[PDB]
């Protein structure tokens, strides 16, 4: 009986390890997806001071349009991810109280 | 500061001898290396601090 | 009337070249380049003629 | 109104009561 | 002629956008009563709490009711307090643009009153900033549309949040009495 | 296992030669320096691959290391029911 | 009045420092040298 | 008892009530009772 | 030929305050950055201390002896400021 | 409770070294 | 302890049921105005606007690098009057161009 | 008593410490002000030695 | 909406950049000298106070974070030094008081407990 | 061509690190079993 | 009961007064060049609480 | 039964926990080969 | 250029005076009942640096 | 309390993550070493 709750206490111990892990990587993902934002807004801007006739709707024009759109999806995927990662850290941290209750007794 | 005040004094080259010239690719490129290096150290210091 | 043709097509030239160096800039612009920056609401700003 | 900034820190630390309502018991036993 | 009927378009909007913030203000009031109202419900629901503790299954009960319905306004009290913060940013906002439009329609309006036979005018010398301009007349006109309708979006809003206010403050005080009795 | 990590590394070491050998042909535009003739290239092609049998090779070697991933995984649990059975 | 054990065991991974590259995170937001960055 | 909401007892009404959010489940509050049937 | 110098001496003026106030505005720009880094790590910082604080609250539920003890109340403060220092500093990273 | 003491006088020398 | 927190350590109560004390605060108790300025190009961005006279510029002694002029600390050695060395700036056409005395 | 009296003995110590960072932020918020001064003189200089060459 | 040859949407643009929500502006040829010397100005004032502002917010930023440093730190202190008073005035309860004291930032163990605050499950007083 | 290389490259290289945890995954729970088995 | 009336009571007259120092001073902060500044429709008139000094 | 319930909340969690990082980690690198691509696409179109 | 060698050690002197006090500060605020309470190993030795007032 | 394979035990994980930690330490001074000799040789060639 209580061999069983150290056995799971200790395979939930990995996994809140992991958990902790998965969700610095998530973070450093978001980091990083900052600059493509960047490199297409500042690509968007320095071309509204074209000249006269050069300023032309391109299809460059339309798909860094495209651009800023899809990084704004995949940052809200990611951070949509990220909240789904502190609910599962949260159970976990939960089963991890329980069992050390019932190992206390 | 040397790099700054060489590019700021080598603008006031006269009329026709405003030239990109094998001094103004070097000075922009050591002044480029100034500023990595700089954020670089900082950044070590950082860690060495952690 | 010759003159005049020119003067309209080297007008042109200089536009042509404007328009060069700012595509140059802004190709040569990957992560990390010096000086990339957030402009807000600029995605859907769009002054085309 | 456009793109929102893709940066963490701002709204990632979530309000105290963001979470729902649980209607929790308390004593159990009289005080 | 072209003037006139600019004139006249211009004005159109500015009447709807006194309009819009004339009836924002009047549900911000009511949001603040309410807000009062689930002050005063707060306040008197200590002392209840107070008298079941000097008393100490029911009472245990009543006690567990009272710290459900304490927690539950606070947090609708905190619901109001936002909601009357949209509310007022999107008034100043109706503000800025309002201001705007009197200030166009006054100049608009001198602009009217000129002919050949009045003095005052003067040979301004050409300039490209007589044909520059920041909008179209359809751009123009879907600005403000905009704005009137995020502002009508925010005072349904408020009011829905108002029923809202009403429901829960009956039902927490019925609820309080009928374990009280 | 091992034998399926060995063939990803030769396969990681062959696209890195490859991949710096055409990002350096990529910055050979013109009026460069090391430009030296080499007539006959024409007709000599000696290429060994196709573009799509080039891709499914990776896509061979990524679906048989995701096949032993699998192996593994059901060895992992099959060993976690023989302990707890044991156990008892 | 034991241990209840809040990590796992010194299993971790080794410590290793990387220099701080620029990557794609550190980018500031104006060039240095811009003013005397332009046609002649 | 610990549920997701309020569970009022004079009407069933259940008051779910996240962040900025709100969600109210039973018979519709349309005006202002002054004198509130207790059902 | 006077007109023309004059034109020249005010654009070359122009040139020479325009590019002062650009190198100010990249100085104040740097500048701006590492105060908007210190508020992130900031930030960063305080996530710890609510940590650590609802830890220590958590386990004492478990007490067969469940007291009130004043140090309760200064871990429940304790939630309540760290809380709100984070969101003073939210707003201040918004502004930068 | 002199140890104690002894502790926190320990800490207090060995905290102004760094 | 303050006594406001010392009411929860009687087996009876009688305390405000809000756990921040009303008078130790500083922050107003479900405020709803929030003093916010929207970026317009041009114009003053201000921030803290809610408390001006109370808490002035500069509090304590902080080394804040590369400060301009009208921001410096209060006892600062500077110059107050300085040679005059540009009348006319040609690129605005401005004949005295406004020159900031310090205090 | 020993204890109370350590207590006097750190507070002093951090106020000397204390003020001792105050006037060197003066000092060097003075150096920083200067520097700008000088750089400023320098550069008008500079432009007018432009304006021999007319 | 005619393309006139000088094309020119500088105007546009600031209004964009202030007010976003603008729609696409898509489809008495030269300046004054009085235009060029105020866009001199301007463009001389608004940088002047683009920097005023930033400035201005960095000595706030400044004391703003040291004050949160020293306030939060006595909180933690005060919190710690009281547990651990409890703890003496214990010598179950007294296994996890000194767990709950041997508890620092960094710690071991450390996870959020969302919630946590709202409960209170009390049926003694200290006295 | 660099586009296409470098995309094949990156997932190559999550393959290859996906099987060099599970293999390590695996090591462990050999020596596991080998050490149960001579505890008996 | 008397003394938590008259708490209460102390506790929203203070809450008045914290919130008239905020609206005040925001007031007093702002001058010309201000973001938020613009015409109102009647900013004369008295609303309906109008209390006297 | 308590124990049983016990042991049931902590499989479900793991599980969870299992599902959740391998779902993050392939989320994690599709997003950013599509990153990638739509980056080089871009700056191509610009040449 | 002279300047700016002596802001660099007025700088370094001051970065040594902040973090000074910042752990003299945590040295003062330790007392009883503290977790970082315990004995030391040669605490009274004189240190290399030894830098009179 | 605890067993003294216990009380060995917390000593030996205290002394092992001490040990990491010094020789990550290690390799941090060698680092700042190795980089800064490139940073010096990198400022003297553009120089020159």
């Amino acid at each position: 009986a209580k061999n069983k709750i150290q056995t799971h206490l200790a395979k939930t111990l990995q996994e809140i390890f992991q958990t902790e892990m998965t969700i610095e990587s998530i973070k450093k993902a978001i980091v990083e997806k900052s600059a493509f934002l960047k490199v297409a807004q500042t690509r968007l801007d320095e071309r509204t001071r074209r000249p006269n006739i050069e300023l032309c709707r391109d299809m460059a024009q339309l798909r860094l349009v495209n651009e800023v759109y899809e990084v704004d999806d995949t940052i809200q995927t990611l951070q949509q991810r990220l909240r789904d990662a502190e609910d599962t850290l949260q159970s976990l941290a939960h089963t991890k109280a329980t069992l050390e209750h019932d190992l206390a007794v | 500061s040397i790099v700054t005040d060489n590019l700021q004094c080598r603008e006031r080259r006269q009329h026709p001898d405003l030239v990109r010239d094998c001094v103004e690719i070097e000075l922009l490129k050591e002044a480029e290396l100034i500023r990595n290096i700089q954020e670089l150290l900082k950044r070590t210091i950082k860690q060495a601090v952690s | 009337a010759n003159r005049a043709a020119q003067h309209e097509l080297e007008k042109d030239l200089s536009d042509k070249q404007s328009a060069y160096r700012i595509d140059d800039k802004c190709h040569h612009l990957r992560n990390t380049s010096d000086g990339v920056s957030y402009f807000h609401g600029v995605e859907r700003v769009d002054a085309t003629v | 109104p456009c793109v929102p900034r893709g940066t963490l820190e701002v709204d990632f630390p979530p309000p105290l009561y963001s979470d729902d309502y649980l209607s929790q018991e308390g004593p159990r036993w009289t005080p | 002629r072209k003037v006139g009927e600019r004139l006249q378009d211009m004005h159109g909007w500015k009447s709807e956008l006194q309009r819009q913030v004339e009836e924002l203000v009047s549900e911000t009031e009511l949001l603040l009563a309410q807000k009062q109202r689930l002050e005063r419900a707060l306040d008197a629901t200590a002392g209840p709490f107070s008298i079941v503790t000097d008393n100490l299954i029911e009472l245990l009960k009543e006690a567990e009711l009272i710290r459900n319905i304490q927690e539950l306004l606070k947090r609708t009290i905190k619901q109001a307090v936002s909601q009357i913060r949209l509310n007022w940013e999107h008034k100043e906002t109706c503000e800025m643009d309002w201001s705007d439009k009197v200030e166009a329609y006054n100049i608009d309006e001198a602009c009217c009153r000129y002919n050949n036979q009045s003095t005052d005018v003067q040979f301004y010398p050409h300039s490209a900033k007589f044909e520059e301009s920041a909008s179209t007349p359809e751009t123009w006109a879907k600005f403000t549309q905009e704005h009137l309708y995020r502002a009508e979006r925010e005072r349904l809003a408020s009011v829905n949040l108002r029923n809202l206010i009403d429901c829960i403050l009956q039902d927490t005080s019925e609820d309080l009495r009928l374990q009280c009795d | 296992n091992r034998d399926a990590q060995h063939a990803l590394e030769r396969d990681l070491e062959d696209k890195n030669s490859a991949e710096f050998i055409d990002e350096k042909c990529l910055n050979l535009r013109n009026t460069s320096d090391c430009i030296s003739f080499f007539h006959g290239v024409e007709k000599i092609d000696g290429t060994i691959s196709v573009p799509e049998t080039w891709a499914k090779f990776s896509n061979d070697n990524i679906r048989h290391s995701q096949n032993m991933r699998a192996n593994s995984i059901r060895l992992r649990e099959e060993a976690q029911n023989l302990f707890d059975v044991l156990a008892d | 009045e034991p241990a209840p054990q809040t990590v796992p065991a010194c299993q971790l991974p080794r410590k290793l420092y990387d220099v701080a590259r620029n990557t794609g995170a550190h980018t500031s937001s104006g060039l240095a040298t811009s003013g005397f960055r332009t046609a002649k | 008892l610990p549920f997701q909401g309020y569970e009022s007892a004079c009407s069933g009404r259940h008051y779910c009530l996240r962040g900025m959010d709100y969600c109210v489940s039973g018979p519709p509050c349309t005006e202002r009772r002054l004198r509130p049937l207790c059902t | 030929n006077l007109a023309f110098t004059n034109r020249i001496a005010e654009t070359a003026d122009a040139k020479n305050k325009i590019q002062t106030h650009l190198a100010k505005t990249l100085q104040e720009i740097f500048q701006t950055e590492m105060t908007i880094e210190s508020i992130k790590k900031a930030i960063v910082e305080k996530s710890a201390f609510l940590k650590v604080a609802q830890t220590r609250l958590d386990e004492r539920t478990r007490r067969p002896e469940l007291c009130r003890d004043m140090a309760q109340l200064r871990l429940v403060n304790e939630v309540y400021e760290v809380d709100d220092t984070i969101q003073t500093l939210q707003q201040r990273l918004r502004d930068a | 409770r002199k140890l104690q003491n002894l502790k926190l006088c320990h800490t207090r020398l060995e905290a102004r070294t760094y | 302890l303050p006594s406001a927190y010392t009411q929860r350590l009687r087996e009876t109560a009688w305390y405000d049921p809000i756990i921040p004390a009303q008078y130790t605060d500083p922050s107003t108790r479900w405020g709803s105005v929030l003093w916010k300025d929207r970026p317009i190009r041009g114009k003053e961005f201000a921030i803290n606007r809610h408390r001006f006279g109370v808490e002035p510029l500069w509090r304590a002694s902080d080394y804040v690098r590369y400060l301009s002029a009208p921001q410096r600390p209060r006892y600062t050695a500077q110059n107050y009057r300085q040679w005059g060395l540009e009348p006319y700036c040609p690129a605005t056409n401005q004949r005295p161009p406004p020159v900031y005395t310090p205090s | 008593w020993d204890e109370h009296d350590n207590r006097t003995r750190l507070a002093e110590r951090i106020d000397t410490v204390s003020r001792w960072k105050e006037m060197l932020d003066k000092c060097l918020t003075d150096l920083d002000a200067e520097i700008d001064a000088l750089a400023q003189m320098k550069e008008s200089a500079e432009q007018n030695l432009q304006a021999k060459n007319l | 909406h005619s393309l006139s040859l000088p094309w020119r949407p500088s105007t546009y643009y600031k209004a964009a950049s202030n007010w976003p929500t603008l729609d696409p502006y898509c489809t008495f040829t030269r300046y004054t000298p009085d235009d060029w010397y105020r866009s001199n100005l301007t463009n001389f004032q608004e940088s002047n106070t683009s920097r005023h502002n930033s400035e201005r917010l960095r000595v706030d930023t400044s004391r703003l974070i040291q004050d949160k440093y020293q306030q939060t730190r006595k909180t933690q202190a005060d919190s710690t030094q009281n547990l651990g008073e409890r703890v003496n005035d214990i010598g179950s309860a007294y296994r996890i008081d000194d767990k709950c004291h041997h508890l620092r930032n960094t710690s071991d163990g450390v996870s959020y407990f969302h919630g946590v605050e709202r409960v209170d499950a009390t049926v003694s007083v200290p006295e | 061509r660099l586009s296409d290389i470098g995309f094949w490259k990156s997932e190559l290289n999550y393959e290859l690190e996906r099987l060099l945890n599970e293999n390590h995954s695996l090591d462990a729970i050999k020596r596991r079993l080998e050490c149960a088995a001579e505890e008996l | 009961f008397l003394l938590q009336e008259a708490r209460q009571r102390l506790n929203s007259d203070h809450r008045g007064k914290m919130e008239t120092l905020d609206i005040d001073r925001g007031c007093l902060s702002l001058n010309l060049t201000s973001p938020n500044i613009s015409l109102k429709i009647n900013p004369t008139r008295v609303p309906n609480g109008s209390t006297s000094l």
